[PDB]
């Protein structure tokens, strides 16, 4: 039951926030995190929290750029996407999931394209 | 039996009672009954509660979270434990703070009360995982006898792999679940069966299972091809097993296996079969999975058509077997003078009988090696080399100011090749008893028994500085490469993990984490991707690996290994406190150790925290 919004067009430089919810107990018992499927390649890693441990690390393209965030009391996940890159262009999921080694409670996602 | 298994026919049927009143709440159950608290899951019979529809493996099998049970894994070899997706799922679901489960439970704890997890069908099985969510986070971090668990299920899918088992043995758990199966019982066999085999037929079986929904209509041909299926992927798994179990055939064995898709769940603790006139226990997890073949075949060639029938009504049949346990005759497999009355009551064809005979052969043999093990290391002769080598070589070689560490590096006296000949015979029979163990040879308790984590850990304390040494002595770090990388023997990585996770699973953490934390402790500034990176394959990560990040150090500008420098320099106390690093050895004049740090810069030296440990530079 896992829910993504914030998705919009808009071209290089860009600040977007997508926010990601759920229906069930989520936030710091479940470890966050952010991938990108970009059309025919894999779904490459973005991000992830470490639930309720403040521990988070970004990969490359991103290092302070895209900040993410999560709230308890809502029970939800923040991307801050700022100077946007027409690389970016992908369909973002949010992917909460612990007891696991991988992720595997992913939601429809939302399309972000950059343009130039 | 209740010597045995340590619950009576009390408690089971209080367990039963509850299964059944689990079906009419939401997620779970909770019934008191004065000193016990029973907590039964309500089961679900749709292909979605086994099978994970997001799963992509071909049994909805997923590897557990090393953080979160560090407990269900191999030690030595790392490899972590594989669970039922759809199980784990819905245990999750019901940990979820808003079904009061675990408020629950730690009311029990705090209360002393006897926690029992129960359940029919798949809710024993999302049970068997709370039980192991429960042992992770509570008994494992104090453990009393009023905290010890009960898992009692009924007609339970299997859970876990051949890791989940021999982990649950390591910690002596498996005596907490008992897993109740009638004879013919097909939900305990599911699970062995590819998930492309039964996609067509699984949902019309499950709607049959479920005893609330007598609305579809039984279809004799979707139950046989189902049983058909069922049948042909478990006999695949059991005949693979059988030729693997006696180390025989490895070679096709091995390339099959590269080329043959078997189901990797198997039986977790003790199971009770039962029949009209006897209850048949079981503990060696192969035996069991042989059992669950064997016992479910036709006796005469006219039943074949009549075994799929018995084997969905044996599912509902457990209230049967309830009411009339204390009627049953009961024999325990395993401690059996002559196996071969109980497993001909079981429908247990000859063949079936012998390779379970096969499996408590085996299991005795492991057992045999163990006693043996213990022999060797209680013998004059061992402990006298290792004996020899703390009292007389280190007290010698400290005497000469220089270390024993340097002197085999340097091996100048008779004495350095002595106490080589005794490294080398130590590395022969450490090495021996971890080929034993990688075969799994060995009992599951071994890597738990405190007097073998003891002994390793003296050894590698001991010895790994002189394999260090030896390393480094014939230049294996130029033609190989770092001692960390390519030359470690594996031998220290198992004694290093079997410690660590005596020590440290009382606690709920793992190595890597109390690592990090401590690096990030240093506070060194730099990013934690960056430190990750810079301390990757580095010695600092078990203290008779001192001497290697010694090695790999030396030679190096300041600038370029300032950061595994700090790090070295922050775990050298606890390292001499826990008895990892001699004190009166690493700070000797002589020592390889301190002559590389004199070099070092003089601002850093002044506000160092060896400082004040040897003199300076007059």
């Amino acid at each position: 039951q896992l829910q993504e919004s914030g998705g919009g067009l808009v071209q290089a430089g860009g600040s977007l926030r997508l926010s990601c919810a759920g229906s069930g107990r989520t936030f710091s018992t479940y470890d966050m995190a952010w991938f990108r499927q970009a059309p025919g390649k894999e779904r490459e890693f973005v991000s992830s929290i470490s639930s309720s441990g403040g521990n988070v690390v970004y990969r490359d393209s991103v290092k302070g750029r895209f900040t993410i965030a999560r709230d308890n009391a809502a029970n939800a996940v923040y991307l801050q996407m700022n100077s946007l890159k027409p690389e970016d262009t992908a369909v973002y999921y949010c992917a909460a999931k612990w007891l696991a080694a991988d992720y595997n409670y992913w939601g429809q996602g939302t399309q972000v394209t950059v343009s130039s | 039996f209740e010597a045995l298994t340590g619950i009576n026919g009390d408690l089971i049927t209080r367990s039963w009672s509850a299964s059944k009143q689990a079906y009419l709440t939401e997620r779970y159950h909770k019934e008191e009954a004065g000193a016990v608290v029973i907590f039964a899951f309500q089961p679900s019979f749709s292909e979605k509660d086994f099978f994970d529809p997001d799963n992509k493996s071909s049994f909805g099998e997923i590897k557990l979270n090393r953080v979160q049970f560090p407990c269900m894994r191999k030690i030595g070899k790392g490899d972590v434990a594989t669970v039922n997706e759809a199980f784990l799922k819905n245990l999750e679901a019901v940990i979820d703070p808003r079904t009061s489960f675990q408020a629950s439970v730690e009311m029990a704890v705090r209360s002393r009360k006897q926690i029992v997890f129960t359940g029919h069908s798949s809710g024993g099985a999302t049970a068997i995982l709370a039980t192991v969510w429960y042992l992770e986070k509570y008994f494992i971090r104090n453990p009393n006898v009023y905290l010890e668990p009960r898992c009692v299920t009924f007609g339970a899918p299997l859970v876990g792999d051949s890791i989940f088992s021999h982990a649950l043995g390591r910690e002596k758990w498996s005596r907490f679940f008992v897993n109740f199966v009638t004879r013919f019982d097909i939900v305990p066999r599911i699970t062995l069966a590819r998930k492309a085999s039964v996609e067509e037929t699984l949902p019309h079986v499950l709607a049959q299972l479920d005893p609330r929904n007598s609305s579809v209509q039984e279809s004799e041909q979707r139950i046989t091809e189902f049983y058909t299926s069922v049948m042909r992927d478990t006999s695949t798994v059991a005949n693979q097993a059988v030729c693997e179990l006696t180390g025989s055939a490895e070679a096709i064995l091995e390339t099959l296996s590269s080329f043959l898709e078997l189901s990797p769940y198997r039986p977790a603790g003790t199971f009770v079969f039962s029949t009209e006139k006897r209850l048949v226990a079981v503990n060696n997890s192969d035996a069991i999975l042989q059992m669950l073949f064997y016992t479910c075949q036709a006796s005469d060639e006219q039943e074949w058509s009549l075994i799929p029938f018995r084997s969905i009504r044996d599912h509902h049949s457990y209230e049967e077997l309830v009411q009339s346990m204390g009627m049953k005759l009961f024999n325990h497999l395993d401690g059996e003078n002559s196996i071969e009355s109980s497993l001909n009551d079981l429908g247990v064809s000859t063949r079936g009988r012998q390779y379970v005979q096969a499996a408590l052969e085996e299991e005795k043999k492991r057992v045999e090696n163990q006693k043996k093990i213990i022999q060797v290391i209680q013998q004059e002769r061992f402990l006298k080399k290792l004996a020899w080598i703390e009292d007389e070589y280190k007290p010698k070689c400290q005497a000469h100011k220089n270390g024993y560490y340097d002197s085999f590096k340097v091996s100048n006296e008779e004495n350095d090749f002595k106490a080589n000949v005794k490294r080398a015979e130590l590395a022969g029979v450490f090495d021996e008893v971890l080929g034993l163990l990688k075969k799994c040879q060995l009992p599951d308790e071994f890597e738990g028994d405190i007097d073998w984590i003891k002994l390793a850990t003296r050894y590698r304390r001991l010895v790994e500085p002189l394999d260090i040494a030896n390393y480094h002595r014939h230049l294996k770090n130029e033609d190989t490469g770092p001692y960390m990388k390519r030359g470690r023997p594996t031998r220290y990585i198992y004694a290093q993990r079997g410690y660590e996770h005596h020590i440290l699973k009382p606690n709920g953490m793992i190595a890597e984490d109390v690592f990090w934390n401590k690096v990030n402790g240093l506070n060194l500034g730099l990013q934690l991707e960056e430190i990750q990176e810079t301390l990757k394959n580095s010695g600092s990560e078990c203290g008779s690996c001192f001497w290697a990040e010694v090695e790999e150090l030396k030679g190096k500008p300041y600038e370029e290994v300032e950061v595994r420098v700090k790090t070295l320099e922050g775990m050298l106390r606890e390292w001499i406190t826990a008895g990892e690093v001699d004190e009166k050895e690493i700070f000797l004049e002589g020592s390889t150790f301190r002559k590389w740090w004199i070099t070092l810069p003089k601002n850093h030296k002044s506000h160092s925290p060896l400082r004040d440990y040897m003199m300076d530079e007059i």
